C-alpha cells in the first residue's frame, strides 16, 4: 500500500490522463 | 449473456 | 455510467468487476485496495428485497479489465473469493446506510500496468477533499442510460454536492455515512452512475501528494442522471475504522 494510488501508466511515468486536470481545477 | 467464456479453470 | 466517456487504458487500475459465475454476468463494480482485498457496496452481495444473498462461491472478481464482455487474455486476472465481510450495521431495510463490504481473495493478485490498488483516505485527506464543488471520478461498466451497455469501462467526473441540496432532492433519509455528487439542473453538464456501476469507486486525486484516494462507493440513486437528483455514495472515511478492524483481524 506504500505505492497505492499511483498509476503505472500515468503517475509512475509522469503522464496525465485526459480529464484529471478538471478535478484539480475544482480543488479551489 | 453477451460475455465471452472465461477459462474453465476459474469456474 | 450515463454521459461519461471511454476510459483510457490503465486509467483506473484499481477497478474491479464482480462477476456472477452462473449465469455469467456483470454483478457490480468494486475496487482493489491491496493485493488481497477488494472493497464494494454491501447491496451488491446482500439485498433481501430482491432475494439477493450471494455466497463466496457464487462470485468471481475480475481485475485489470477494460472491455466489458471480452476475456482479456494476458491482461485481466480472475480471482476467487475466500471470504465476504458485510458491515454489521448495513441498513438494507431502509436507506442503505453503511453500504460497504470487503472481500478477501483466495490468493494475492499480481500488480501490473493494469492492476494497482487505490489509496484509502486518512482523516486529513478526507477533510481536505470532501468539499462541495470539488470533483471526483466514478467508473464502471453499468448501463449508459436509465432505460444500452458500454463496450469498455466508462468514466465521468462529478462535483460533490452540498448536504442541504442532497437532502432536499429526495424523500429518502440521508445519513452522515453518505454524500452525494452530480451536477445541478442549471449547471448544464451532466452524468451519473447507473445500474451495474454499484459498488464501484468514487475517487479523487490529492493535489497534496498526487495520489488517488477512494472517497466514495457507488451506492444508490433514484433513476440515473435525472435532473434535480443526485447519486449517493458511501462515505469511505467514515467507515474506515470498520475496514481496518476487518483487515487487522482477518488479514
Ligand atoms: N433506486 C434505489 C433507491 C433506494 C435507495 C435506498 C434504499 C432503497 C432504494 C437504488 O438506488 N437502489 C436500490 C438497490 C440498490 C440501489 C441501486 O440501484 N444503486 C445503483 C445506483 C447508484 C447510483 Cl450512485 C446511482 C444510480 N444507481
Ligand atoms: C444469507 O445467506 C446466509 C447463508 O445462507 C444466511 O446465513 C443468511 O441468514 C442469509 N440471509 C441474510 C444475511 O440476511
Ligand atoms: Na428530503
Ligand atoms: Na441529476
Amino acid at each position: 500500500e506504500a505505492d497505492c494510488g499511483l498509476r503505472p501508466l500515468f503517475e509512475k511515468k509522469s503522464l496525465e490522463d485526459k480529464t484529471e486536470r478538471e478535478l484539480l481545477e475544482s480543488y479551489i | 449473456g453477451d460475455f465471452e467464456e472465461i477459462p474453465e479453470e476459474y469456474l | 455510467i450515463v454521459e461519461g466517456s471511454d476510459a483510457e487504458i490503465g486509467m483506473s487500475p484499481w477497478q474491479v468487476m464482480l462477476f456472477r459465475k452462473s449465469p455469467q454476468e456483470l454483478l457490480c463494480g468494486a475496487s482493489l485496495i491491496s493485493d488481497r482485498w477488494v472493497l464494494t457496496a454491501a447491496h451488491c452481495l446482500l439485498y433481501p428485497p430482491w432475494d439477493k444473498n450471494f455466497t463466496e462461491n457464487d462470485l468471481l472478481v475480475r481485475i485489470g479489465k477494460h472491455s466489458r464482455t471480452r476475456y482479456e487474455r494476458n491482461i485481466e486476472k480472475i480471482s476467487m473469493l475466500e471470504k465476504i465481510y458485510i458491515h454489521p450495521r448495513y441498513n438494507w431495510r431502509e436507506n442503505l446506510d453503511r453500504d460497504i463490504a470487503l472481500m478477501k481473495l483466495k490468493k494475492p493478485v499480481a500488480f501490473s500496468d493494469y492492476i494497482h490498488p487505490v489509496c484509502l483516505p486518512d482523516r486529513e485527506t478526507a477533510a481536505s477533499l470532501l468539499q462541495a464543488g470539488y470533483k471526483g471520478r466514478v467508473t464502471g461498466w453499468g448501463n449508459l442510460k436509465e432505460t444500452g451497455q458500454p463496450s469498455v469501462l466508462q468514466v465521468v467526473n462529478l462535483p460533490i454536492v452540498e448536504r442541504p441540496v442532497c437532502k432536499d432532492s429526495t424523500r429518502i433519509r440521508i445519513t452522515d455515512n453518505m454524500f452525494c455528487a452530480g451536477y445541478k439542473p442549471d449547471e448544464g453538464k451532466r452524468g451519473d452512475a447507473c445500474e451495474g456501476d454499484s459498488g464501484g469507486p468514487f475517487v479523487m486525486k490529492s493535489p497534496f501528494n498526487n495520489r488517488w484516494y477512494q472517497m466514495g462507493i457507488v451506492s444508490w440513486g433514484e433513476g440515473c442522471d435525472r435532473d434535480g437528483k443526485y447519486g449517493f455514495y458511501t462515505h469511505v472515511f467514515r467507515l474506515k475504522k470498520w475496514i481496518q478492524k476487518v483487515i487487522d483481524q482477518f488479514g
